[PDB]
C-alpha cells in the first residue's frame, strides 16, 4: 500500500515526529509497519527542475510514478572524459562498444594524433552503446517510464527527478530499501491500484508552497480517479524537540440565541487555525458556551481564541465575518455552541521576516483592543520569566502625548482652516451624516489640513522618541498606521497587524477621551486614511508566536533543574574602570542539553557602547539604568537555535549588590558574553 | 507485486542484478488479469471489517438485559 | 444619547449590508487560465452509508415510571434496542446524509431541527439584507429561498451507492439473511435502524403491532452478480432503510455516468484513428471487473461549450496570443523541417558583377525575428474565425514603391510570396495594390473614388467594400496603358493558391466541436497531397513552386525593359534576369513540406488540444462568399421569442487581427530543408508518441458536460420565478413570491452560480458569461454574414439535464410533502377559543373555520379607513364594498394590509382579539411555523406567544408562527382548560408520526399509529419489491441497488507500445 | 517651459507608485508567461483573494514570483548601512523608502 | 491611466517571443555582473542567517 | 492599416446590448416622482411648451 500526505515525508526524522499524530492519525501503538520514504531529495529535484522545464511537464510526469518499485539514475560524463575513463582502467568496457574502437583503446600508444581514431571517436554516440539513455532533451515522461520499468537508467544530465543520481566513473572525471505494506510519503501517484491520498486538509493551507503546487496541478485533473481517505480511515485501516511548530486546527461553531428555552441557529462560522494547545489549555469540547459573563464584555478566553487565530468567515457565503464587538442589536453573539474541529496539520510559527534579533514595531487600527490586550498578556509567566512585561511594549499614544500642545489637543484645532465651522461639535456633524461612512469629499476637505500637521510635527517628534526608545533596550512599540512608521524612519521589524472585530464601535463604546466619540472616531478615518494600503495579516500571528513556544517548553522543562536549564547572555564590563557587571539584553530557557551547546558559540564578535548612569530604580532589586547601542552587526537568531524559548523584548539596566555607591556613570565599549551559572 | 517479487527472485538465482527472464512489463496488455486477495470474503464482499467483528457487532444488536 | 444609540445602530445595519458576490477587478488573465486549462468536476464521489435524508426524531419523552401500568411492560425497561424512537410524540423532520460515510463532502446541506425549535433562518437566506430582525423574515421571498433549498437538497445527494460486506445472520430473528455492515467507529447502532423487521414482538405496544404486521422475508440483500470468484460482487439489491426522493435522484445520476461509459477496446480505436497510425496503443482482452470511466458525451454540449469558449475569447487577442504560442511550440517539437537560410546565399553567390545578390536576407531582414512568426501563421489556420493573422504595416515599401528602385522591386517580390499564408480574406487585393502603388507615373488605372486613388498604402484596404471596380473587371484596365498590371491581376486571378481540407479526428469518443463545417474536417488555405515516399527526395510540382515561377516571370518581364528603369545599364539589367532566373529554381523544400507533411501535422495535433478549431471557410478570389462578422448570442431581444428571429439583431461581433512578418514568412519558403537521414514513419512515430500519453482532453469532455448541466439548471430555475420563453411546468405557485426584475434576477442566478461551484468543486468562470447580461431569457447562438447578405446560423439543441429533472422533480414531490420541510400551507384564523378539547390546532375541526363564501364575512382589502367612535359609540372599519363595521364578527385580511399598518392596526384591534368577539383571517398561503407543546391537565394560554407574534409583524418580515399543540397520554387524564389563539385552516399534521409508540394505545390527544403507508413493501403482500408512490408518499424503506465498479485511469488500461 | 522634479528619488514610494505599478506589471506578464520560468525563477503558487467570496490557489509564473519577492522588498523600504572615515564612531544603519539610485530599473 | 499605461506596456513585453530564449535570459542576467561594488557582505552575513554556506 | 471594423463593432454591439435599469426608471418611475415633489415646491414649477 501506499499514502501521501501534504508533508515533507522522510525516513530519518518522520519517525520521530511522526506526522501521523500530526495530521490527527491515532496510529499510536506497537504499530512499526507504518514505513516512510525519502522525498526531501525528491523536493530538492523537483525545485530544480523547475527552473528548466515547465512546470505542467513536469508535474504531470512526476505523478505517474511507482513509489513502491526501487531503481535509480547514474549519470555519465561526456563523451570525451568518457573515453578517457575507457581507456585508463579499461577492463570496465561494455561490449556494445565497436570492436575496432575496443582494438584502438586497448593500445598503449600516446593517442597524441591517431588520424583514424580522431573518426572513430568523431562518428561514435553514446546513445547506441547505453540502451536506456534519458537525453540532454528528454521532455520528461519518458525518464519516469524508464523508472517505473527498469532498475538502472543511465543519464547524461543532472536535471532528473524520481530517484537517486549515482556517478559513474571517478570523481576526477566530473566538475565541482526494503518495504512494510503501509509505506506513506509526499507527492501522490496513480501507478497502483493502492495508492491513497489522505484527504482532509485544504489545499490553499499547505506551507511548503511546492507540495501545495504539486497537490492543485494534480488534483484540479485528477480528481475524479484519486482515492480519498481520511485520518479515520487511515486510523482504521492501520489498527532535540523542535520549538516554533504548532499543530493548528479551527472550529466549526454557530451562534444561538437561547431565549426562554427556544433554541435558534442563527449563523455558522469557521475560527481559522487555532492552535491545539490553547484548545487542550482552556478545555475547548463539544457544548454550549457564554462567551460574555458580565457587563456585556468578552469572557476573555473567547477574547484569546479569536486573538491568537485567524479570522472567522461564515460558510454560507464564504467570505469575512468580523464579529461584533458592541452589546446593541442587529447582531450580538452572546451564545456559542462549537460542533467539530477540522483541518489539522503543523506551522511554522516563526515568521520568515524575523532573522536578526532587533525590536518589534505593531501597526494596528485605532479603536482595537490595544489595552485590554496588554492587560491579558502582561500577565503571562511561564517558568518565571515574564514573557512580555508591561514596561517592554510602547502605547500607541505615547509618542503624541509628549507634546505641550499634545497631538489630538492640535488637531483639535483644525476646525478653524474649514471654510466654516466654528465648533468641534458642528465639524463632526459636516463630516460623516446620521451613521458613519462619512462624507468622501469632506473628509477629503478636512485629510487635506490633517495631513501637514502629521508630516511637519509628528514625524519629527517620532524620529526623535523612536531612537530614545531604542537606546534603551528592545520594546514592542504600537501604531495607528505604517506611515507613521515609515516617514519617521524607524528600525526594526515592521509587522502590520488587524483584528477580527468591527474596530469603529469600540469608538462608541468606550467614555471618557478627549473629545467626543465622534472626533475619536473621525481621527481612526483620517489616520486609516494616511495608510498606503497594504495587508495588515491578522494580529494572531504575533500572539502566536509570542504565547505558543513557551507552553511546549513548558513540558520539557516543566520539573528539571532550573540551574541547569537557563541562562542568559548581555554586554560586558571588566571587573575594573568601576571609577563585573553586564546588561542582560536576553533570557534564554530550554533542556540542559542545548543550554551546553550554547555555552560553547562564540557570542564575542558582537559590540556596543554601553553607557552606564547613576540613576536609581523603584523596582525592588537594586539596579541602575543603562543604555547600549550595537554597533557592526546585529544577533541572528540562529545562534538561539529553534530549540530555546527566548524573549523578545528587554530593558538595559545593571544590577549593584556591592559596595552600594553609584559613581559617575561611563561608556565602556563593552562585548556579548555569554552567561549561565555551572549547570 | 507478485511479478516483481518472482522476476527479482529470477535476478537473485541466476546472480545477475538485472534479469533476462521476466514476468512483469512484458509485451502484453494483460490488464485484466486478477489475483487473489485478503480484501474479498467468500461473499464478494469488502474485507475491511473482518467477519468475526461483523457477526459480533450484527448479534450484539439485539441483545437484551435484565429490568432493574 | 438615544439618538446617538440610533446612529450606532444605523451603522451596524449599514455595515451588515454588505455585498457577497462582486466582481470588481479585470478579469482576462484567468479568462486566459480559463481557455488553456480548465478545472475538473468531482463526478464520481461514491457513499458507503444507508442512503436517506429523512430522520425520526422523538419530540416529548414518554413516561416509563407511571402508576398505571408496571415498568415491566415496556421495552425499555429491558434495554431492547428499537428501530424508532420511544417518545410521546415522534416526528420526522430532515436533514440530508445524517446516515452517509461518504468519501467526498459537498458543502451542501439541508439541515433542519425539529419543529420545537426555529427554523426561520432556513427561510431568510437569499435577499433578506433589509430584514433588521434576527427572528424575522420577508414574506416576499419565500419561494425564492425554497427553489434555492431545493437545488441544495438535490446537489448534497448525487452520490454513488457503494458496496461493502455481508454477514450470515446466525440469530434466529430472521431466516439466515444477510446483513450489510456498513463501516464507522459505532456500527453496532445501525442494524437496529436499517432492519425494523429484525426484531422481536413481545409487547402489544405500536412497534410491535407494526412489526408483527410486517412482512418476514424482505431483509438484507436477495440479489447479487458474482462474475469472477475470489473478486467483489458487481452489484447487489438490499432491503433497507432508505426512501424513495433520495433513492430516484441516485438512479437518475448513475443513470446519466453509465449512459457516458467507454471502454478500452473504443479508446484504442479512437486514439488510434486521431494519432493517424503514427502511435500504437493495445488493449486487453479477457473478462473483466466492470470498470466506470464516464467520458463520452454528445455534440450538442461540445457545440454549447465552444460557443461559450468563443463568447469569452471574443475581441481580446491577449486571449487567443497563448494558444497560437503553443501551437507554435508543439510545430517545434514535432515537425521534421528545419529552415537554412544559407540555400538563399548559395544561389546568389554566383553571379559575375546597386547589387542584386545583397538585398533580401543580408540587407532586409529584422535581426531579431527568427522563423516561429512562420509556424504562428501556420497555426493560425485553425482559427480564421477568430484570428485573422494579416502581414504587419511595416513591411510595406514605406509610401510608394517607384519600380525604378531596387529594394522595391525586393520588397514586392518578398510581399508577393508572403500574402498567400496569410487568412484575411483581402491578401490578393493587396498584392495587387502594391504593385499598383510601385507603379504610379508609370502606368495607371480607374479607382472607385478620390479616397482611395492608385497612391494609396497596400495596407489601408482590406474590407470588401473596398476592392477596385477594375480588379473585378479585368477589361478596365487597358492592355496598351498599364500591361504589366493587366497582367499581374490575370495571374492573381488564374494561379492563386486553392484551399483544400484534412479530415483529422474521429467523433466516436469525442464529440465533434465543428460549428461551421462538417464534423472532423479541417480546411486549409492551400491544397493538401498525400506522399508516395518516406525518404523524400525534392520535387516542383505543387502551387507554392507554380506561384514563385509565375511572380518571377512577371517580374522579367517588369525588369526586363528600359521603359521602367530609365538609368539602369545593361549589365544591371542582365545581373537582375539571372537572379529572378535562379531564385525561380532555388531547391527550397518547404513548399513540398506544405502540401505534403504540413497538414498531417496539423490533423495531428488538433484532436490533442484544449480549445478545438475554430474555422468559417476559405473562401478564394469572390467578394459574395467573404466573411464580414461571426456573432454570438446569449439572449432575446423583446416580445419575440425565436433564436431563428431575434439571432439577427442581438448578436455581438468577435474576432481580432494578428500581425506577422512578410520577412519571416517569405525566408523561410525559401530556405527549407530536412535533415540528411530522413525516414518519415520512424521520425513521425517518435516524435508524435510523446503527446499521446496524458489525458487531459478526457476531464475537458467532463467539464462539458458540467457547463450545459449548470445553464439548463439556470434556465429552468430563473423560470421558476420570472416569465420566460421557455415551457416548463410549476408547481410552487401557492408560495408567496416578489415581483422580480432585472436586478434580483441576477442575483437568485449568482445564489445558483455559487452553490453550482460549491459542489463538484471547481473554482472559476461557470455561468458568468451568460450572467454579465440579463438572465430572465437567455439563449446561445451563433452566425457568421457573407458579403452578399447571406447569413449562416447554428443553434444548438439544449440537450436534458438531470439536475434540472431531478430539482423538477423535487419540487413536484414538496408540493404533497411540505410538511416536512417546516413549511405549512393556507392561511390563519385568530380569534380565541375556550375549551377543554384536546384537538391539535394543525387539524382543526371545520366549524371553526371560515372562508370568502360565507355568509356573514366581511372582506378588507384595499382603500380602508378606520374612524374613532365618539359619545360611546362604537369605531368603524371601512369595508371593501364601502361600508363600516364595528370591531366584532370574523373578518378577512390580506397579510400586506397588516403588514403596512401593523402598529395602527395593533393598538385598535388587539384589545377586540383577546377579549372581544373580532375574529381575523390573515392570507398568507405558505408561512413556516413553530410548535409549543404543554400538559393538557393544567391551565394554557397562547395569548403571550400570539401578541408577541402580531406585535412582531412588520412591513418587511413576519416571525414564525407559534402554535399550542398539547401531549398525547397512555391512560386518562383529568381535563383542564386551555385557551387558543392562532390555528391553521387545513391539515398540516403530515409531519407527526407516531404518538406513544412504546404503549398499547393513546387515549388522550392526537392519536396515530405508524404510517403503514410508507412502509408499503413491508405491509403489502402483494406488492412487487420496486414499488414506489413517489409523488405523494416517500416510503422510507425500500429496495435500493449497490455498486462496486472501480474507476482506474485510462493510462493504466490503454498501454502505449514505446 | 522648464519642468523638473525636486526629490525625484524620495517621491516614489509604495502608496502611490510602486504599489500600482507592482499590480500592474503582475497582471499583463500573466496571459503570456503562464507557466514558464524566467531567469532562473521557478514557477511558484500563490493564494489569492481578488474576487469576493472565492479564495483559491491560483499557479503564477516565474516573472510573477519576482514581482512578488521584488514588493515584499519595496513595501518594507531600504536599510542603509551607512559607516563613514571622516568620524570615528559613525557606523549606524538607517532605513528610509526613498527609491534607490543604483538599480538597474532606475 | 497609470495602472493601465503599465498594464499595456508589461503585456506586449511579455507577448514577445524575443524574450523568452536562453540568450536573453543570460544577456539580461550578465548585465549587471560588473567588477564594481555590490556589497557583498550584508549579503554573505544574510544568507548564514539561515545556515548556508 | 489594419482592420478594426471587428473590434469597433463589437464594442459598438456591447454598449447597445448593455443592461440598464436607467431608461426604464426614466421612463416609468421619474415622472411619478417630479409629480410628488413638485405641489410641495417652495417656487413652483414654471414650464414652457
Ligand atoms: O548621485 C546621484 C544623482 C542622481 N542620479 C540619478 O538621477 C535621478 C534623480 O536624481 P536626484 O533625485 O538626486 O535629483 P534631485 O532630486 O536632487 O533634484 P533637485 O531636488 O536638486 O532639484 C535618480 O534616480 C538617480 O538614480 C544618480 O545616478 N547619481
Amino acid at each position: 500500500a501506499y499514502i501521501a500526505v501534504p508533508a515533507v515525508v522522510d525516513s530519518r526524522s518522520s519517525e520521530a515526529i511522526g506526522l501521523l499524530e500530526s495530521f490527527g492519525v491515532d496510529a499510536g501503538s506497537d504499530a512499526n509497519d507504518v514505513s516512510y520514504q525519502d522525498h526531501d531529495y525528491v523536493v530538492d529535484q523537483l525545485q530544480y527542475m523547475l527552473d528548466g522545464y515547465e512546470a505542467g511537464d513536469v508535474i504531470d510526469a512526476l505523478v505517474y510514478r511507482n513509489w513502491l518499485h526501487h531503481s535509480v539514475y547514474c549519470l555519465l560524463p561526456p563523451k570525451s572524459q568518457l573515453l578517457e575513463y575507457w581507456k585508463s582502467n579499461p577492463s570496465v568496457i561494455p561490449d556494445n562498444v565497436d570492436r575496432r574502437l575496443r582494438k584502438r583503446l586497448m593500445l598503449k600508444k600516446d593517442l597524441r594524433k591517431d588520424d583514424e581514431y580522431n573518426q572513430l571517436a568523431r562518428a561514435f554516440k553514446i546513445s547506441d552503446v547505453y540502451a536506456p539513455l534519458i537525453s540532454s532533451t528528454t521532455s520528461p515522461m519518458t525518464m519516469i517510464q524508464n523508472l517505473n520499468q527498469g532498475e538502472i537508467v543511465y543519464t547524461t544530465t543532472d536535471r532528473v527527478i524520481g530517484a537517486r543520481v549515482l556517478l559513474y566513473a571517478p570523481r576526477k572525471y566530473y566538475a565541482s530499501v526494503p518495504h512494510s505494506r503501509f509505506n506513506v510519503g509526499t507527492f501522490p501517484s496513480i501507478a497502483t491500484p493502492k495508492c491513497s491520498v489522505m484527504s482532509g486538509v485544504d489545499i490553499e493551507s499547505i506551507p511548503n508552497e511546492f507540495i501545495k503546487l504539486f497537490y492543485q496541478r494534480v488534483k484540479s485533473i485528477h480528481a475524479n480517479i484519486l482515492n480519498d481517505i481520511s485520518p479515520q480511515i487511515v486510523s482504521d485501516m492501520i489498527n532535540h524537540v523542535d520549538v516554533y511548530r504548532v499543530d493548528v486546527v479551527n472550529v466549526l461553531f454557530e451562534v444561538v440565541d437561547v431565549a426562554d428555552g427556544l433554541r435558534s441557529v442563527s449563523r455558522k462560522l469557521i475560527m481559522h487555525t487555532v492552535p491545539v494547545c490553547i484548545l487542550e489549555l482552556l478545555g475547548i469540547e463539544i457544548a454550549d458556551y457564554c462567551i460574555r459573563q458580565e457587563d456585556g464584555m468578552f469572557t476573555d478566553w473567547f477574547l484569546l481564541l479569536t486573538m491568537l487565530s485567524d479570522g472567522l468567515t461564515d460558510r454560507r457565503t464564504h467570505c469575512q465575518y468580523l464579529i461584533n464587538p458592541s452589546s446593541m442589536p442587529p447582531d450580538v453573539i452572546l451564545n456559542i455552541s462549537i460542533t467539530g474541529f477540522i483541518n489539522r496539520h503543523t506551522i511554522d510559527v516563526m515568521p520568515d521576516v524575523y532573522d536578526f534579533i532587533k525590536p518589534i514595531g505593531a501597526v494596528l487600527p485605532k479603536g482595537s483592543f490595544k489595552s485590554t490586550i496588554m492587560r491579558v498578556l502582561d500577565s503571562i509567566s511561564v517558568l518565571g520569566v515574564k514573557i512580555m512585561p508591561r514596561a517592554h511594549v510602547v502605547d500607541s499614544d505615547e509618542v503624541g502625548e509628549q507634546m505641550e500642545p499634545t497631538f489630538e489637543h492640535a488637531v483639535m484645532e483644525i476646525y478653524k482652516g474649514i471654510a466654516g465651522v466654528d465648533s468641534l461639535d458642528d465639524l463632526t456633524k459636516w463630516v460623516l451624516n446620521s451613521d458613519l461612512v462619512p462624507h468622501d469629499d469632506r473628509l477629503g476637505q478636512l485629510f487635506q489640513a490633517f495631513l501637514p500637521l502629521a508630516k511637519d510635527l509628528l514625524a519629527p517628534m517620532a524620529r526623535q522618541f523612536y531612537d530614545n526608545s531604542m537606546s534603551e533596550g528592545r520594546l514592542l512599540t504600537f501604531a495607528h498606521a505604517d506611515s507613521e512608521l515609515l516617514n519617521a524612519n524607524y528600525f526594526g521589524h515592521l509587522l502590520r497587524l488587524k483584528i477580527p472585530y468591527i474596530t469603529e464601535v469600540n469608538l462608541m463604546i468606550r467614555k471618557n477621551r478627549e473629545g467626543g466619540e465622534l472626533f475619536q472616531l473621525v481621527l481612526s478615518y483620517l489616520y486609516k486614511m494616511y495608510a498606503t494600503s497594504a495587508q495588515p495579516k491578522w494580529f494572531g500571528s504575533l500572539l502566536r508566536l509570542l504565547i505558543c513556544p513557551w507552553l511546549h517548553m513548558e513540558k520539557l522543562i516543566g520539573e528539571a533543574d532550573p540551574a541547569s536549564t537557563s541562562a542568559e547572555i548581555g554586554w560586558h564590563v571588566p571587573r575594573e574602570q568601576l571609577m563585573d557587571g553586564f546588561i542582560p539584553y536576553v533570557s534564554i530557557r530550554a533542556p540542559r542539553l542545548v543550554i551546553e551547546e550554547l555555552m560553547e558559540k562564540n557570542w564575542g564578535q558582537y559590540h556596543a557602547q554601553v553607557i552606564v548612569t547613576d540613576q536609581l530604580v523603584v523596582g525592588e532589586p537594586r539596579r541602575v539604568s543603562a543604555k547600549a547601542v550595537i554597533k557592526g552587526n546585529h544577533l541572528p537568531v540562529k545562534l538561539i537555535s529553534r530549540f530555546a524559548c527566548f524573549t523578545l523584548t528587554s530593558k538595559y539596566e545593571m544590577r549593584l549588590p556591592c559596595g552600594h555607591s553609584t559613581g559617575r556613570g561611563a561608556a565602556y565599549n563593552a562585548r556579548l558574553a555569554f552567561r549561565s551559572d555551572l549547570a | 507485486d507478485e511479478a516483481d517479487d518472482a522476476t527479482k527472485k529470477q535476478a537473485k538465482d541466476t546472480e545477475k542484478a538485472k534479469a533476462q527472464v521476466t514476468y512483469s512489463d512484458t509485451g502484453i496488455n494483460n490488464a485484466n488479469e486478477l489475483s487473489r486477495s485478503g480484501n474479498v470474503d467468500n461473499e464478494g464482499g469488502s474485507n475491511q471489517k473482518p467477519m468475526s467483528t461483523r457477526i459480533a457487532e450484527a448479534t450484539s444488536a439485539i441483545v437484551s438485559k435484565h429490568p432493574a | 444619547s438615544s439618538e446617538i444609540q440610533r446612529h450606532i445602530t444605523e451603522f451596524i445595519s449599514s455595515w451588515q449590508n454588505h455585498p457577497i458576490v462582486q466582481v470588481s477587478a479585470d478579469v482576462e488573465n484567468r479568462k486566459t487560465a480559463q481557455l488553456l486549462h480548465a478545472d475538473t468536476p468531482r463526478l464520481v464521489t461514491w457513499d458507503a452509508g444507508l442512503c436517506t435524508s429523512f430522520k425520526i426524531v422523538p419530540i416529548v419523552p414518554a413516561q416509563v415510571p407511571q402508576d398505571v401500568l408496571a415498568y415491566t411492560f415496556f421495552t425499555s425497561s429491558y434495554a431492547i434496542q428499537s428501530p424508532f424512537p420511544e417518545a410521546a410524540v415522534s416526528r420526522i423532520v430532515v436533514h440530508t446524509r445524517w446516515a452517509s460515510n461518504v468519501d467526498f463532502d459537498r458543502d451542501s446541506s439541508v439541515i433542519m431541527a425539529p419543529p420545537t425549535e426555529n427554523n426561520i433562518h432556513l427561510f431568510k437566506q437569499l435577499l433578506n439584507t433589509e430584514t433588521l430582525s434576527v427572528r424575522g423574515a420577508n414574506p416576499l421571498m419565500f419561494r425564492a429561498n425554497v427553489l434555492h433549498m431545493l437545488l441544495e437538497f438535490v446537489l448534497d445527494n448525487l452520490y454513488l451507492n457503494r458496496h461493502t460486506g455481508f454477514s450470515q445472520d446466525h440469530t434466529p430473528f430472521t431466516e439466515g439473511a444477510n446483513l450489510r455492515s456498513l463501516p464507522g467507529p459505532d456500527a453496532e447502532k445501525w442494524y437496529s435502524i436499517m432492519y425494523p423487521t429484525r426484531m422481536g414482538t413481545p409487547n402489544v405496544s405500536k412497534i410491535c403491532n407494526f412489526v408483527a404486521s410486517c412482512v418476514r422475508n424482505r431483509v438484507g440483500r436477495f440479489d447479487r452478480a458474482q462474475m469472477m470468484n475470489g473478486a467483489m460482487s458487481e452489484w447487489v439489491d438490499v432491503f433497507e432503510t432508505s426512501d424513495a426522493l433520495t433513492v430516484s435522484i441516485r438512479g437518475r445520476w448513475m443513470a446519466r455516468l453509465a449512459r457516458m461509459n467507454i471502454n478500452p477496446t473504443e479508446i484504442e480505436w479512437a486514439l488510434t484513428e486521431c494519432a493517424q497510425g503514427y502511435v500504437t496503443v493495445t488493449s486487453p482482452y479477457a473478462p473483466s471487473v466492470n470498470r466506470l470511466m464516464p467520458y463520452r458525451i454528445s455534440n450538442a454540449e461540445r457545440q454549447i461549450s465552444q460557443i461559450i469558449r468563443v463568447m469569452n475569447i471574443g475581441n481580446n487577442a491577449t486571449v487567443i496570443q497563448p494558444v497560437l504560442q503553443d501551437i507554435s511550440v508543439l510545430l517545434q517539437r514535432i515537425s521534421p523541417l528545419q529552415i537554412d537560410p544559407t540555400i538563399i546565399s548559395n544561389t546568389m553567390s554566383t553571379v559575375s558583377e546597386l547589387s542584386p545578390a545583397s538585398s533580401i536576407l543580408g540587407k532586409l531582414r529584422p535581426s531579431n525575428s527568427d522563423f516561429s512568426s512562420f509556424r504562428v501563421a501556420l497555426a493560425g489556420w485553425l482559427y480564421n474565425g477568430v484570428v485573422t493573422t494579416v502581414i504587419d504595416d511595416s513591411s510595406y515599401p514605406k509610401d510608394g514603391g517607384s519600380v525604378t528602385s531596387l529594394e522595391n522591386l525586393w520588397d514586392f517580390f518578398i510581399l508577393a510570396l508572403a500574402l498567400p499564408l496569410t487568412t484575411d480574406p483581402c491578401a490578393p487585393v493587396k498584392a495587387f495594390m502594391t504593385l499598383a502603388n510601385m507603379m504610379v507615373g508609370f502606368e495607371t488605372i480607374p479607382m472607385d473614388n478620390q479616397i482611395y486613388t492608385q497612391s494609396r498604402r497596400a495596407s489601408a484596404f482590406s474590407t470588401p467594400h473596398t476592392w477596385p471596380r477594375c480588379f473585378m473587371n479585368i477589361q478596365l484596365i487597358s492592355p496598351i496603358d498599364a500591361p504589366i498590371l493587366r497582367q499581374w491581376a490575370e495571374i492573381i486571378h488564374r494561379y492563386w493558391p486553392n484551399p483544400s481540407q484534412i479530415r483529422y479526428g474521429t467523433p466516436n469518443v469525442f464529440g465533434s466541436a465543428n460549428l461551421f463545417t462538417p464534423p472532423e474536417v479541417l480546411l486549409l488555405p492551400i491544397d493538401h497531397q498525400p506522399a508516395n515516399v518516406t525518404t523524400p527526395t525534392l520535387d516542383f510540382t505543387n502551387e507554392l513552386t507554380n506561384w514563385r515561377a509565375r511572380v518571377c516571370e512577371l517580374m522579367k518581364n517588369l525588369v526586363d525593359n528600359q521603359r521602367y528603369q530609365p538609368g539602369w545599364t545593361q549589365s544591371l539589367v542582365s545581373s537582375m534576369r539571372g537572379t529572378l532566373g535562379k531564385l525561380k529554381l532555388i531547391k527550397s523544400m518547404t513548399p513540398m513540406y506544405l502540401q505534403q507533411l504540413a497538414p498531417v501535422e496539423l490533423a495531428v495535433i488538433a484532436p490533442m488540444l484544449p480549445f478545438p478549431p475554430f474555422q468559417v471557410p476559405y473562401v478564394r478570389l469572390d467578394r459574395d462568399r467573404v466573411p464580414t462578422m461571426v456573432g454570438v448570442t446569449r439572449q432575446s431581444r423583446d416580445t419575440i421569442t425565436q433564436p431563428a428571429l431575434s439571432l439577427s439583431t442581438t448578436n455581438t461581433t468577435v474576432g481580432v487581427p494578428l500581425a506577422l512578418d512578410a520577412r519571416a514568412i517569405t525566408v523561410a519558403l525559401l530556405s527549407g530543408k530536412y535533415p540528411p537521414d530522413l525516414v518519415t514513419n520512424v521520425w513521425y512515430a517518435d516524435a508524435i508518441y510523446p503527446m499521446y500519453a496524458d489525458t487531459e482532453v478526457f476531464s475537458n469532455l467532463q467539464r462539458d458536460v458540467i457547463t450545459c448541466e449548470a445553464v439548463q439548471t439556470l434556465v429552468t430555475l430563473v423560470a421558476q420565478i420570472s416569465e420566460t420563453q421557455y415551457p416548463v411546468d410549476r408547481y410552487l405557485d401557492w408560495i408567496p413570491s416578489l415581483r422580480a426584475s432585472a436586478a434580483t434576477a441576477a442575483t437568485f442566478a449568482e445564489w445558483v452560480n455559487t452553490s453550482m461551484k460549491t459542489a463538484f468543486d471547481l473554482s472559476d468562470m461557470l455561468l458568468e458569461p451568460l450572467l454579465s447580461g440579463d438572465p430572465r431569457m437567455t439563449q446561445l447562438a451563433i452566425q457568421y454574414q457573407q458579403y452578399n447578405g447571406r447569413t449562416f446560423n447554428v443553434i444548438p439543441e439544449m440537450p436534458g439535464s438531470v439536475i434540472a429533472d431531478c430539482v423538477q422533480l423535487t419540487a413536484e414531490v414538496f408540493n404533497h410533502e411540505y410538511n416536512l420541510f417546516g413549511i405549512a400551507r393556507g392561511d390563519i384564523i385568530i380569534g380565541r377559543v375556550q375549551s377543554t378539547h384536546l384537538w391539535s390546532p394543525l387539524a382543526p375541526p371545520p366549524d371553526l373555520v371560515f372562508d370568502r363564501d360565507t355568509p356573514g364575512v366581511h372582506i378588507f382589502g384595499r382603500d380602508c379607513r378606520i374612524s374613532f367612535g365618539m359619545n360611546g359609540a362604537a369605531p368603524m372599519i371601512r369595508d371593501e364594498t364601502g361600508m363600516m363595521v364595528p370591531f366584532e364578527g370574523n373578518w378577512i385580511f390580506p397579510l400586506a394590509l397588516w403588514q403596512m399598518n401593523t402598529r395602527y392596526f395593533n393598538q385598535q384591534f388587539d384589545a377586540w382579539i383577546k377579549t372581544g368577539e373580532l375574529r381575523i383571517r390573515i392570507e398568507m398561503g405558505a408561512y413556516p411555523y413553530m410548535l409549543h407543546y404543554y400538559d393538557p391537565r393544567q391551565y394554557a394560554n397562547a395569548w403571550n406567544l400570539t401578541s408577541a407574534w402580531l406585535e412582531e409583524i412588520t412591513p418587511t418580515s413576519i416571525p414564525s408562527v407559534p402554535f399550542m399543540v398539547p401531549i398525547s397520554s397512555d391512560h386518562d387524564i383529568s381535563s383542564a382548560p386551555a385557551v387558543q389563539y392562532i390555528i391553521s385552516t387545513e391539515y398540516n399534521d403530515r409531519s407527526l408520526f407516531c404518538t406513544n409508540s412504546s404503549s398499547p394505545q393513546t387515549i388522550a390527544g392526537p392519536d396515530k399509529h405508524i404510517p403503514v403507508e410508507r412502509y408499503n413493501i413491508l405491509t403489502n403482500p402483494d406488492a412487487p419489491p420496486t414499488q414506489i408512490q413517489l409523488p405523494e408518499v416517500v416510503d422510507l424503506y425500500n429496495v435500493v441497488t449497490r455498486y462496486a465498479y472501480e474507476t482506474p485511469p485510462i493510462t493504466a488500461v490503454v498501454m502505449g507500445v514505446p | 517651459i522648464n519642468i523638473d522634479i525636486s526629490a525625484c528619488d524620495a517621491s516614489i514610494t509604495w502608496d502611490f507608485f510602486l504599489s500600482v505599478i507592482m499590480a500592474a506589471i503582475h497582471e499583463g506578464v500573466a496571459s503570456s508567461s503562464i507557466g514558464k520560468p524566467f531567469m532562473g525563477v521557478p514557477a511558484s503558487i500563490v493564494n489569492d483573494e481578488s474576487v469576493v467570496g472565492v479564495r483559491a490557489a491560483r499557479p503564477i509564473s516565474g516573472m510573477q514570483n519576482m514581482i512578488q519577492h521584488l514588493s515584499k522588498l519595496y513595501k518594507r523600504g531600504f536599510s542603509y548601512r551607512v559607516n563613514d572615515s571622516f568620524s570615528p564612531g559613525n557606523d549606524f544603519t538607517h532605513m528610509t523608502t526613498t527609491f534607490p539610485s543604483g538599480s538597474t530599473a532606475t | 491611466y497609470l495602472y493601465r499605461t503599465w498594464y499595456l506596456a508589461a503585456a506586449r513585453m511579455a507577448a514577445q517571443p524575443r524574450t523568452w530564449d536562453p540568450l536573453f535570459q543570460a544577456i539580461m542576467r550578465s548585465q549587471y555582473v560588473t567588477a564594481r561594488g555590490g556589497s557583498g557582505a550584508t549579503l554573505r552575513e544574510s544568507l548564514y542567517a539561515i545556515n548556508v554556506s
